[PDB]
């Protein structure tokens, strides 16, 4: 019990004080992993979402919705091999997966990437908020009449709009059919294997849309609520 | 022309394989039967260290075998004194995603690295009231996985860009770049004499790199999947690689050939960290089965188990005097284990 | 393309030249390390609880 | 004293 | 070393038939998931077909479900893809790919630009 | 109708079993690092309340045995003053059990319906503040209930407390179940042991154990106050000891539908 031990315990106490003050901030935030590809409007989603905000391998965007904090991580400037660093993201609240719906060529690559995310170990409890970006391009593409979607997906001639679809005003049935066909392509992978431990929330987002933060808010709410309602043996 | 180079590569590969299969007269299982079995080596949690919020990904002891640094995904390095479970320093980070740490032999420096693709060198012994960021080595293309000091102005790093590098701290630039890995590098271990260093990557391959020549020295295969950890035997005459196929293996650097394969039918989960005791007789290895196993390097029997973690065991390190064993896991606990008589 | 394969062959021809040694003495360097350090490894043979900084 | 388990059995 | 040496390939008229075979050496063949990945001239690497550890699950892509078929035997370390009723788009280099980890249903980086556990490729040309 | 007596063996056996279970729960919480959240402090508090109910009734049972038997004939004065302590202990544990059950319920409601701000309004310091406040108020109410017993308002206070803390618990759990029903409906709309049945079973157990283990006793108290001579009530009041056994069986059941319905404590118990 010298003076050295006294100074040591004083240092430990001050450090634990800082640790508690930092834990309060840490547990009061939600971390989100943003994934996608080059053709997706991922950069546009990040940039247009820099509103009301409070070389490099990681970019971090902090945004607050209704006095709740969100951290979003974009993995820039790393190699294509992803089987190793994605393991670091098992404690995140959600994975925001952005997909080019108006591509018709690389869309099966997007499905395979999403399938790998869904079935991956260390990610069997992390829910995926699925954004189907660039909707106006799809609208004009399946309205103009070129590049038929039947030729890349042959399960389309025998697809009728699900009755629970909610088209926007002034929208052709063909745009609705394609728009929900792609969502069904993703959701078929979503519900095929994963148990009730996580779910996939799709949204028909656009690059210029000014509402994505609110959607992330609502689906993070749903994620936490579903988790806790399964722990209570309700649901 | 290109197919001619393919045929030349095939011919060299066959020559290497035949020469290797020549000098393999006795398997180590046959020449260790007379060796008495280790028995049963049980260990108990002498200390448990708490204070990390999230997963612990890295952990390194020091030259004095008292202080140890630990790195967590909450953006925090803590320098614990395992004797008294105190905390001497708690450095926050710029990037909250860190996968490696080191601790310079002189005790004056620590290092960190992660998905930010930067090796941050932190200066500890300064004595004015704060811990400053001495340097930020930048220039890697992928994520860093392991960095280890040679001295106070030379560091080696392993990156996800399929390379390793030797950096000069004061200069800031890369002095040498070690290329030759097809996949991304997971782990590097420096020789006891600080003269060579071994590296193991996702392609099932480990190699020696000569520090002062910048060139590869040997190469070793035998694994089925990614090599996740690597560590030197108490001399630069062996090293043990744990791979993602749930198998450990021992590689010599004289014979240039696999030596032993540690595995079990039950083991299906991979391997995260390996280390050797200060005898070459206790190879400790963490697993994704939420447990760490003791192995013996001359008989390929378990001869030891070590459980007590609620999640994946992500770190491992013995002391320079052989007295303790630190294990950090994804449950944010650092367990300092010691045996008893 | 061609240069990459040429470099691979040039580095690979270095590999088939190193002076290998037979295992029976490449496995006798080990198993002699342990026989010379089994009396100073705390984890293999536990230290008496008096001179053990961890209690 | 009349004694018994707990109280308020009667009033 | 994870070796995947391929057979088959060559020039076949449109509407032809072929059987690509990929012989594997250097790893436990039974406990891995495997795939076919083709690269057409002037295009990126895309994904054709997939078969699981025991062959119970077979999957393809849209532009392949009616023509190509995936199979695998475990006693002989080979992966087979039977091709018939080909099209001009089918002309490409082909690679047999192995999913990184054993005893897992996860196939990361199978179509990557650089990949350790991939074949050298067989050219399949169709007039 | 004649007053009903039951063997002391029942009280002793239930006390031993419940004390075992609650000690096991508290050790299982202490022996697991990942479970120092506010939700398990309430479970430990409830285990303490249950064990105090059990041991208090057990000690009073043994002492009823020691007094009814001729062995060690105690003075008339000793038994009254030395009873009041045990009955105060039973009342304190009785009230505290209800208050901890409501604490668990309110915490679960806050967790569900305030899902993103939960960690900013239920810090561990607040959890321990509420726990200690509960226990001090329960202690003061228990001592002032036993000491001031024959007064009329002590029984009315208990009846109001229990009926309030019955209907509040019911509303909270039914709201949670209806929300879960809505969520499950929104999961059935996906493109491709029913969940409603699972939630209904859970809510029916959590409310019916509470009712059928506590409400008989407070129905007894209401009959004591209101209707003391009509044979429509005397036959109910004849079973005091059976209602006490119901309360102790609740103390047995409680650390079985609240603390053992979590895989964390389940695997901790399996390990130990
Ligand atoms: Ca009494």
């Amino acid at each position: 019990l010298s003076a050295e031990d006294k100074a040591a315990v004083e240092r430990s106490k001050m450090i634990e004080k800082q640790l508690q003050k930092d834990k309060q901030v840490y547990r009061a935030t939600h971390r989100l992993l943003l994934l996608g590809a080059d053709n997706s409007g991922k950069s546009t989603i990040v940039k247009q979402m820099r509103i009301y905000h409070v070389t490099s391998g990681i970019f971090e965007t902090k945004f607050q919705v209704d006095k709740v904090n969100f951290h979003m991580f974009d993995v820039g400037a790393q190699r294509d091999e992803r089987r190793k660093w994605i393991q670091c993201f098992n404690d995140v609240t959600a994975i925001i997966f952005v997909v080019d719906s108006s591509d018709y060529n690389r869309l099966q690559e997007a499905l395979n990437d999403f399938k790998s995310i869904w079935n991956n170990r260390w990610l069997r409890t992390i829910s995926v908020i699925l954004f189907l970006n660039k909707q106006d391009l799809l609208a004009e593409k399946v309205l103009a009449g070129k590049s038929k979607i039947e030729d890349y997906f042959p399960e389309f001639a025998r697809y009728t709009t699900p009755e629970d679809a909610t088209p926007e005003p002034g929208e052709d049935p063909r745009v609705t059919r394609a728009k929900y066909f792609i969502r069904d392509e993703f959701l078929r992978i979503s519900t095929a294997s994963g148990d009730g431990r996580h779910y996939c929330y799709p949204h028909f987002t656009c690059s210029v849309d000014t509402e994505n933060a609110r959607r992330i808010f609502n689906d993070c709410r749903d994620i936490i609520q579903r988790m806790h309602l399964r722990q209570y043996e309700l649901l | 022309e290109l197919d001619q180079l393919r045929q030349e590569a095939e011919q060299l590969k066959n020559q290497i394989r035949d020469a290797r299969k020549a000098c393999a007269d006795a398997t180590l299982s046959q020449i260790t039967n007379n060796i008495d079995p280790v028995g049963r080596i049980q260990m108990r949690t002498r200390r448990t260290l708490r204070g990390h919020l999230a997963k612990i990904y890295a952990m390194h002891w020091g030259t004095d075998s008292r202080l140890l640094v630990s790195a967590s995904q909450d953006g925090k390095l803590i320098i614990w004194d395992s004797y008294t479970t105190n905390k001497v320093h708690a450095i926050p980070l710029r990037s909250s995603w860190v996968m490696t740490c080191a601790y310079a032999p002189s005790g004056n420096y620590v290092a960190c690295g992660g998905l930010d693709n930067i090796c941050s060198i932190y200066n500890l012994k300064t004595r004015e009231g704060n811990v400053r960021v001495s340097r930020e080595l930048a220039g890697h293309t992928g994520y860093l996985s392991c960095c280890r000091f040679l001295d106070d102005n030379q560091i080696v790093t392993s990156s996800g860009d399929t390379t390793c590098a030797l950096w000069d701290i004061e200069t800031g630039q890369q002095t040498t770049t070690f290329t030759g890995h097809t996949g991304d590098v997971m782990s590097l271990s420096l020789a006891p004499d600080t003269r060579l260093f071994v590296s193991g990557a996702c392609d099932a391959s480990a190699k020696l790199w000569d520090v002062r020549e910048g060139m590869c020295r040997q190469t070793f295969t035998g694994h089925e999947s990614d090599i996740n950890a690597i560590c030197f035997f108490p001399n630069g005459n062996a090293f043990a690689t744990g791979s993602d196929d749930a198998t450990c293996r021992l590689f010599d650097l004289r014979a240039d050939q696999e030596l032993m394969t540690y595995s079990h039918d039950n083991i299906i989960c991979g391997i995260t960290s390996v280390s050797f005791s200060k005898s070459g007789r206790l190879l400790l290895a963490g697993y994704d089965d939420f447990n760490c196993n003791v192995w013996d390097a001359l008989k390929a029997d378990r001869a030891g188990v070590l459980a007590g973690h609620d999640n994946r065991v992500s770190c491992l390190g013995v002391t320079d005097d052989g007295m303790a064993v630190a294990t950090g896991s994804w449950d944010s606990f650092l367990k300092i284990w010691n045996g008893s008589s | 393309s061609i240069a990459q394969a040429r470099k691979l062959v040039e580095q690979l021809k270095m590999e088939a030249n190193i002076d290998r040694i037979k295992v029976s003495k490449a496995a006798a360097d080990l198993m002699a390390y342990c026989e010379a350090h089994a009396k100073e490894d705390p984890l293999l043979t536990p230290v008496p609880a008096s001179e053990n900084p961890f209690r | 004293y009349v004694m018994g388990h707990f109280r308020w059995d009667r009033f | 070393q994870v070796q995947l040496q391929e057979s088959g390939g060559g020039l076949v008229q449109p509407g032809g038939s072929l059987r690509l075979s990929c012989a594997a050496s250097g790893f436990t063949f039974s406990n891995y998931k495997m795939n076919w990945v083709r690269q057409a001239p002037g295009k990126g690497l895309e994904w054709v077909s997939d078969i699981s550890q025991s062959g119970a699950s077979i999957s393809y892509t849209g532009s392949v479900k009616g023509r190509f078929t995936i199979s695998r035997d475990n006693a002989k370390n080979t992966l087979y893809l039977q091709m018939n009723s080909l099209k001009p788009e089918d002309t490409a280099v082909y690679y047999c790919a192995r999913c990184p980890a054993p005893f897992t249903r996860d196939c990361f980086d199978v179509t990557s630009t650089t990949y350790a556990y991939r074949g050298q490729g067989t050219q399949v040309t169709v007039s | 109708c004649e007053q009903v007596f039951i063997k002391p063996e029942v009280f002793l056996s239930l006390g031993i079993v419940s004390l075992l279970e609650n000690i096991l729960v508290i050790l299982a919480v202490v022996r697991n690092g990942n479970l120092h959240s506010p939700m398990y402090f309430f479970l430990c508090s409830l285990a303490v309340a249950d064990m105090l109910v059990s041991v208090s009734n057990a000690l009073e049972t043994i002492m009823i045995a020691i007094v009814h038997s001729d062995y060690l004939t105690f003075e008339d004065q000793f038994i009254q003053h030395m009873d009041n302590i045990f009955d105060s202990m039973i009342c304190i544990s009785l009230v505290a059990s209800i208050c901890n059950l409501l604490a668990i319920a309110v915490d679960r409601y806050v967790t569900i319906f305030y899902a993103l701000r939960y960690h900013s309004i239920m810090t561990v310091r607040k959890a321990l503040t509420l726990i200690v406040a509960i226990w001090v108020c329960c202690g003061v109410c228990g001592v002032v209930f036993i000491v001031y017993s024959e007064s009329k308002m002590v029984i009315v206070c208990l009846i109001t407390m229990f009926f309030a803390m019955m209907l509040l618990m019911g509303t909270l759990y039914v709201h949670m179940f209806l929300f879960a029903r809505l969520h499950v409906k929104r999961i059935a709309a996906l493109p491709p042991q029913h969940s409603c049945m699972k939630g209904a079973v859970t809510i029916t157990i959590l409310l019916g154990v509470f009712i059928f283990c506590w409400a008989p006793f407070f129905l007894h108290l209401v009959l004591i106050i209101t209707c003391p001579t009509n044979p429509y009530c005397i036959c109910y009041t004849a079973h005091f000891n059976t209602y006490l056994v119901l309360i102790m069986c609740n103390s047995v059941i409680d650390p079985l539908i609240y603390a053992f319905r979590s895989l964390e404590l389940r695997n901790t118990f399996r390990e130990i």
